[PDB]
């Protein structure tokens, strides 16, 4: 009784990739090939690609990350036994309300402005990269596409309702714990997040994000014997696992999808799981002082 | 007050209907997607196009995007081409939700869980335009890696024990570097050579010896495995044709 | 099934039916004997 | 109107109107009895 | 009503209780015997919450809400009218559940596929049952259940994570919430490629796994593979669920306490706990 | 009204219909024992 | 569906259905018997 | 507009009409059971 | 198709008409017993 | 075999006769212990 | 102006049509409905 | 589709919409007797 | 009902005549143990 | 200004132009109906 | 596409728009009528 969870017997040849126009810069990385990986995946480790817009963005991010990590160690007076201390609880906080969208003081929050500006500015390069990467390999943006939701929930909770708020007292800091407790006290300030309709929206996606892509994992799975795994393949030219496939869920469930577009439920399902949280956090504060009172006068509490 | 529109109505209701709205739109444009195959939907029975549907019929079935092949090939989907009504099997009842039942050996007839869609008569291609799926004989640069069992010369055994056969080959995907097929000499028929999954074995590395074995077909069940051509590069309908037949085994391994 | 064999078993169901929608009935008049399940204007009791 | 049986199977009809009068048979009992005046088992008086 | 490939595999046998009784289709539904159980479970489940309905003062489909009996009956089986009908429709939810998987299960014999689906279904219904039976059962009392209500489980959730002052703290919650984090990603990033594989544009042939394959390996630095995205993808969210259940589990049965000061532990290990 | 058994199989429409019967009265059952009048068990005083 | 049986189960489907709403017709006479359901321009006085 | 069945098979139009409009009666039975006037069951005054 | 598409629309005509009738009876009804359409004072 | 099936219905009813009867002995014990039909003023 | 047709399936452009007016109107309805003043089942005074 | 078929539904679709807006007007003509929708300097009321 | 067996199978329904009386009786005792006057356990008092 | 229509597909850019202004304009509606001025449902006075 | 209806397209379009400019403008003038939205130095009104 096998099951394809793990390959038992692997295969290693000479390392290969498609061919991309070469650029300013060359394919980087000096490929390797690794066990682990090879028995729950492919065994093959790189090339990386490393462009301009990948330099910029690595720059960026690094420049970052640094600030970020020096901010951190210096909050603890540079000790790097306290450091591992207070390392959760240890973070950069956003300046105060009273500097509003303006540069703070580096020590009042002109570190985290800094910081988050060039974290911003990688992410967003990071979206180019992906576009270009996907373009030189003659292959669709639908990646970048997915990422940009997650970058307008990035930018939302740190840039853009600051913006509406004309405030960045409320944003979330570069912490591991600080930014848990961030959430914890912007769901208590704006009364019980979960009466937020479309938090409800983003949670319903979410759950339905892992529930799809432990469907389609399973589905696939189940249908590996017949060379389901190969979806591509299958939706230029449908083979009979693509045909088990759709009945099992058709049997079961009345509809069935098609091996090209549970991929676009799959995409879905997941940018809109951050689409509506964007917007349910550009609501809050903004329009919606308090969910729990417009819940109330919307008929999803009892009223007290 | 504040974030209100008109007295009951404000902007996060507003906004809520019109992601309603998208989302409506959005599952529309999904199910149109998913009826890309196997439509539109034929009778049970007499399999003209009949289904209790509505004025979504129009919006239903979209029309045919066209996927481009890189050997001057197309695909069509949706392409209304449809199977035979005629299928080797019987009704258990005429009442159009009832099975069927197989009227012969299922297992040679590619009916039910053996039943392998009508492909095209081409290997799967590398970025080169060389087929995919090949032995490991042709592929002199491809090697099994090491710290793993190297299935060849190994025995293949069913559940029951009995040696169905001895691994000669070992057939592997280009495009995605992992075995697919391994190459089975029957230890009944010397002139027969058949090509067994590898998604269907166990590796068994771990018992007193090393073996192959399969849960699905018994031993006699190998004398009956579909065939290929060319030995050396395999179709894509004779690779379903093989991967449907061992399929087959679990529902009925032993009669019908 | 053909025309026969189900008047065939028509009968026998028509027999359950009659037997099952007996004991209901005699059921609800039990119960009724004991409460009543349909109030008065001023309720029960 | 006998011509209605040349568009819909006689069998999924009769199955798929059996289900819906059955549902609408539940509501519309559940509605009642959620409803004081027409509770016949909680039984309230409508004075 | 069919499929244009459906008239082929709608063979009988593989069923594993009924013979050859339910084994029909219903318009697209197979049904068999376990189709059968679980409308009857379904029917039962969804009737009684519809009464539990009526028994309330809303009829607001959000306010709507069947709650378990209160903590003051222990383990024991409530009277319908305070606490039962909440047992009831569990048990009529544990049924019509277990009911979908094995009817999965003969689905799978039948179409002769893995029985991966049902068994990752199972993951759900063992959630839920921790949720509802195993929790529950641990803490001593039926009242420790949440409420069968659109906004009130919503309400039983924010109530029970602030029972141990921030819930967050948990750690088994955290790796949940990770791997959640994950498998949504992982889900973006496999529909995404799949998508930008089959279509890449105005001319641009469609791509083969070497393309897919490369995308990762320029963009990331690796590239799992075509089958063991699927392998990952559904080990990430059945590990999700399991670390959730498990951060469920050790929140009342195990721990009753703020789960923020847990964390104390790593605060004063040895090399420096400075005092 | 014999004719109804062409239309449906009496070997699998009989255990269906068994099953809807044993759901609706077990049902009404628990709807009765929810109620305060016709709860037998509690037996409360209709005075 | 074959034409040949339509004029019967038409005729079935016929009876049945005026069955069927006669029997509705009396209970709903019955209820309103019992409680009508239309209140006047006082409530339910 | 007898013509309109040239476009429209009528099995198509009858099963969304039907549909349809069963929604949109249950659509206003509701709002008009949420109604402090309209709602004939609880049966509140109109003055 | 034309062969059947006159007398089906005889046919839909006549049963919509069967519906609007009653509707409007219906509304009639529900007229006479609560009016739906509030005057410059409101509901009295 | 068709005679199985006698055989079968045989056994089965006298296990049906054999478990109702033993049924109904038990709820006239429990009847005789405490009756379930409770009167007008409840059970006390 | 007879020339959409060409550009556009009959059927495609009706039942589309009539989905966006539907909605619309439903939409409509849906905002007076909200609205103290042209909320006709509440009917507040204009006063 | 050909231009002949074009025309015609062109046709058909002039006067379905004709009357159409011309009952939407005369329901707007209704509303506006009942309510109007446009306010003045002070308000409505 | 001579032979009904030569249309069900013997051993399937044993099968789910022992489950479903086992689930019957389960709940039909728990139901009681739920009660204050048989719950046998409990032994509360009759007076 | 007639060869636009050779870079850009008629049905394609009529679809997309028709959906954008009728977005436009529903975002438009509702930010004047957001304002006190121009909501013509409430009707505030404007001094 | 061929520039046969390049043309046949852009006289119709080039209508249709000044069609709907001709009416929104026009609904625009009756709003300035009603309420201007133009603010002067001390504010509306
Ligand atoms: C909300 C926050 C966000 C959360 C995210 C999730 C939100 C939820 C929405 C997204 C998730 C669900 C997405 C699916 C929506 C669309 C489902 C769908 O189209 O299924 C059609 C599916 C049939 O597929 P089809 O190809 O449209 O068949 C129609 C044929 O024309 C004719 O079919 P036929 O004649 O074969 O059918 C006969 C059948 C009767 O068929 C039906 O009852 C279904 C009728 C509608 C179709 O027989 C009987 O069942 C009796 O039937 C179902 O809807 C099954 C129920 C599934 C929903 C429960
Ligand atoms: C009815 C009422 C409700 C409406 C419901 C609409 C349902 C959505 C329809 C849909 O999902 O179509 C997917 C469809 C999938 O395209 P595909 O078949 O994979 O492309 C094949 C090409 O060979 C390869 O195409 P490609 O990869 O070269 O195409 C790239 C293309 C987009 O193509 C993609 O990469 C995949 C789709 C990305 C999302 C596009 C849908 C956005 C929402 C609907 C609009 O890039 C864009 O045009 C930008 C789209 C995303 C802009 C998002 C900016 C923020 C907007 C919201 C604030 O993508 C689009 O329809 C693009 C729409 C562009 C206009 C967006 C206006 C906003
Ligand atoms: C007490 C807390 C309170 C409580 C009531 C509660 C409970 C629950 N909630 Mg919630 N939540 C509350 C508050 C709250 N909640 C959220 C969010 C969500 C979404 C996130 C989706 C996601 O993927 O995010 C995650 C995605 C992001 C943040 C966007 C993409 C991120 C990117 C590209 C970052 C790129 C990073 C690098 C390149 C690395 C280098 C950088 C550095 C080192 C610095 C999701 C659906 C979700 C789930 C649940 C569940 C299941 C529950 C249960 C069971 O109770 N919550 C966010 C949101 O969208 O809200 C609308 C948000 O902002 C916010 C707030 C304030
Ligand atoms: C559908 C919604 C879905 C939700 C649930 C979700 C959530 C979260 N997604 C998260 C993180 C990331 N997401 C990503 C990438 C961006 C990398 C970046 O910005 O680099 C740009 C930054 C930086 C350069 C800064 C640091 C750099 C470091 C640590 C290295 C420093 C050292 C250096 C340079 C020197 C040494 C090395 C040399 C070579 C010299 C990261 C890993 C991406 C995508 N999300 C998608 C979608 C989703 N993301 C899609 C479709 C994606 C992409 O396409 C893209 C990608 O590359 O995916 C592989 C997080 C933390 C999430 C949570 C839960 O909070
Ligand atoms: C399922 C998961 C859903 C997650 C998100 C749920 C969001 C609902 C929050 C909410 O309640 O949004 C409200 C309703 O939206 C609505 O129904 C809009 C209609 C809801 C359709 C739900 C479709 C699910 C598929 C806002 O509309 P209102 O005019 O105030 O309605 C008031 C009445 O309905 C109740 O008195
Ligand atoms: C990139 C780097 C620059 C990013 C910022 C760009 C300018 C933002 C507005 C500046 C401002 O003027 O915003 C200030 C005001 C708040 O002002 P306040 O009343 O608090 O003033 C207190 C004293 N200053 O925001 C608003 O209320 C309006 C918000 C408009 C929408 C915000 C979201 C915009 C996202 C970026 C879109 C970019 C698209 C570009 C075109 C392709
Ligand atoms: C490589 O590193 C070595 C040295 C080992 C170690 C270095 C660093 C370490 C250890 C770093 C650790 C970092 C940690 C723990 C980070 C935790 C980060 C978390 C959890 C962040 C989570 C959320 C934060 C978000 C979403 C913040 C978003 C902020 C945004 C988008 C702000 C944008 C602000 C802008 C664009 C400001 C504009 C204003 C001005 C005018 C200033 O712009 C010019
Ligand atoms: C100013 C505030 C801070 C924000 C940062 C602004 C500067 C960084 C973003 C600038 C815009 C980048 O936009 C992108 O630039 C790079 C060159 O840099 C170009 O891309 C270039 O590098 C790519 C890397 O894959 C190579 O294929 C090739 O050398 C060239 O195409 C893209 O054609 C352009 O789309
Ligand atoms: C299997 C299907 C079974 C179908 C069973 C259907 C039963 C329907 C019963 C309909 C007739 C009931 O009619 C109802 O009778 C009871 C008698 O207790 C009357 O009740 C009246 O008399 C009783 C007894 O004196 C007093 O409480 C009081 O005077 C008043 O309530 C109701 O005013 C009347 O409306
Ligand atoms: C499947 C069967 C479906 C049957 C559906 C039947 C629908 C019609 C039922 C109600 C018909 C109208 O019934 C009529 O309503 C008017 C209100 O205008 C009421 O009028 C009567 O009672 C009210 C007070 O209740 C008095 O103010 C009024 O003077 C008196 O005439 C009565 O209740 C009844 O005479
Ligand atoms: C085609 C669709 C799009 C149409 C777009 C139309 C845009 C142009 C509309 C406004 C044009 C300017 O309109 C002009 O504004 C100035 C502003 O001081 C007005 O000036 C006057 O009006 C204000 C209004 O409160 C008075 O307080 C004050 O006495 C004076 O300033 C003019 O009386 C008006 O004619
Ligand atoms: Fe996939």
């Amino acid at each position: 009784e096998y099951q394809n969870i793990l390959t038992g017997v692997q295969v290693r040849t000479a390392p290969h990739s498609a061919p991309i126009a070469k650029g300013i810069f060359p394919r980087l990385g000096k490929p390797g090939f690794s066990y682990w990986l090879g028995k729950i995946g492919d065994a093959q480790i790189g090339p990386i690609y490393l462009g301009t817009t990948g330099v910029l963005s690595l720059v960026f991010g690094f420049f970052a990350i640094e600030i970020i990590g020096f901010n951190l160690l210096a909050s603890v007076n540079w000790s790097p036994m306290e450091f591992g201390r207070q390392f959760f609880w240890l973070g950069l906080e956003p300046p105060a309300a009273e500097y509003g969208l303006g540069f703070a003081p580096l020590a009042e929050g002109g570190w985290w402005q800094i910081a988050g500006f060039f974290l911003t500015t990688s992410i967003l390069l990071w979206w180019v990269r992906m576009y270009r990467r996907a373009r030189a390999l003659k292959m669709g943006t639908h990646t970048a596409w997915a990422f940009a939701s997650a970058i307008f929930l990035f930018l939302s909770l740190g840039f853009i309702r600051p913006l509406l708020m004309g405030n960045f007292s409320e944003s979330v800091p570069f912490g591991i714990f600080p930014h848990l407790e961030w959430t914890n006290s912007f769901s208590l300030n704006y009364g019980n997040f979960f009466y937020n309709p479309f938090h409800m929206l983003s949670i319903a996606f979410l759950y339905g994000s892992a529930l799809l892509f432990a469907m389609h994992g399973a589905t696939i799975l189940a249908v590996s014997r017949l060379g389901g795994d190969r979806e591509v393949e299958q939706i230029t030219d449908r083979g009979t696992a693509a045909e088990r496939a759709a009945l099992f869920w058709r049997w079961t469930m009345g509809f069935n999808a098609t091996m090209e577009s549970i991929h676009r439920w799959a995409w879905w399902f997941a940018v809109l799981c951050t689409f509506t949280g964007a917007i349910g956090i550009l609501l809050t504060g903004t329009v919606v002082d308090n969910w729990f009172e417009w819940g109330v006068k919307h008929g999803l509490a009892p009223a007290p | 007050n504040k974030g209100d529109i008109t007295g009951y109505m404000d902007v996060a209701q507003v906004v809520l209907y019109a992601f309603w709205i998208f989302f409506a739109g959005l599952i529309i444009y999904l199910r149109r997607e998913d009826r890309r195959e196997g439509y539109p939907l034929e009778d049970a029975i007499s399999g003209k196009i009949n289904s209790l549907q509505g004025l979504g019929s129009v919006f239903s079935i979209a029309r045919p995007k066209i996927f481009k092949l890189k050997t001057g090939a197309t695909y069509a989907a949706p392409n209304f081409k449809r199977d035979a009504v005629a299928i080797k099997a019987t009704r258990t009842a005429p009442t159009a939700g009832a099975p069927f039942e197989p009227t012969g050996n299922p297992m040679t007839d590619a009916v039910g869980p053996a039943a392998y869609a009508l492909r095209d008569e081409l290997p799967d291609l590398t970025l080169g335009g060389q087929p995919a799926i090949v032995p490991l004989r042709v592929a002199p640069t491809f090697s099994v890696a090491a710290e793993d069992t190297d299935p060849r010369g190994l025995p293949v055994v069913d559940r029951k024990g009995a040696v169905a056969g001895k691994v000669t080959d070992l057939w592997i995907d280009r495009a995605s570097i992992a075995i697919r097929y391994l190459e089975v000499e029957l230890a009944a028929t010397p002139g027969r050579k058949v090509l067994l999954p590898f998604a269907a074995t166990r590796i068994n590395a771990k018992t007193k010896s090393k073996t192959v074995t399969v849960q699905s077909i018994l031993a006699r069940h190998f004398a009956n495995v579909p065939t290929i051509a060319k030995t050396d590069s395999i179709t894509r309908r004779e690779e379903d044709k093989v991967m449907a037949y061992y399929s087959s085994g679990y529902l009925y391994s032993d009669r019908v | 099934i053909t025309e026969g064999e189900a008047k065939e078993f028509h009968k026998i169901f028509t027999s359950s039916i009659l037997v099952f929608f007996g004991v209901a009935a005699f059921a609800h008049l039990l119960v009724w004997i004991w409460r009543p399940w349909v109030p008065g204007p001023n309720g029960y009791s | 109107m006998w011509r209605i049986w040349q568009l819909f199977d006689p069998r999924q009809a009769l199955v798929g109107l059996a289900t819906f009068l059955f549902v609408l048979a539940l509501l519309i009992h559940f509605i009642l009895l959620s409803t004081e005046r027409f509770n016949w088992l909680e039984g309230a008086s409508t004075k | 009503a069919l499929l244009s490939f459906e008239r082929k595999y709608r063979v009988r046998g593989g069923t594993l209780i009924g013979g050859d009784l339910f084994d029909f289709w219903v318009g697209p539904f197979y049904v068999g015997f376990f189709g059968v159980t679980t409308l009857l479970f379904t029917v039962l489940g969804t009737a009684l919450i519809v009464w539990g309905a009526a028994l309330g003062p809303s009829w607001t489909f959000w306010q709507i809400s069947i709650n378990p009996p209160d903590v003051s009956y222990g383990l024991a089986m409530a009277p319908m009218a305070k606490g039962g009908l909440w047992q009831i429709i569990t048990f009529s939810a544990i049924g019509a559940f277990v009911s979908w998987a094995l009817r999965e299960v003969e689905i799978c014999r039948k179409l002769g596929i893995g029985y991966h689906i049902p068994f990752a279904f199972g993951f759900a219904i063992l959630a839920y049952v921790s949720l509802v039976v195993i929790r529950p059962v641990m803490m001593g009392a039926w009242g420790y259940g949440f409420p069968y209500g659109f906004m009130t489980h919503l309400d039983w959730v924010s109530n029970t994570g602030y029972q141990y002052a921030n819930f967050h703290y948990n750690p088994a919650h955290m790796l949940g919430i990770t791997l959640f984090f994950t498998t949504c990603l992982a889900l973006a990033l496999h529909g995404s490629l799949i998508l930008s594989a089959a279509n890449p544009g105005k001319g641009e042939v469609v791509k083969g796994p070497e393309h897919e394959n490369t995308y990762f390996q320029d963009t990331i630095g690796y590239s799992v593979g075509t089958l063991g995205i699927h392998r990952v993808g559904l080990i990430l969210a059945l590990s999700a669920v399991v670390w959730s259940i498990i951060c469920m589990i050790l929140s009342g049965p195990i721990y009753t306490g703020s789960w923020p000061d847990w964390w104390l532990w790593w605060q004063k290990l040895p090399f420096w706990n400075h005092g």
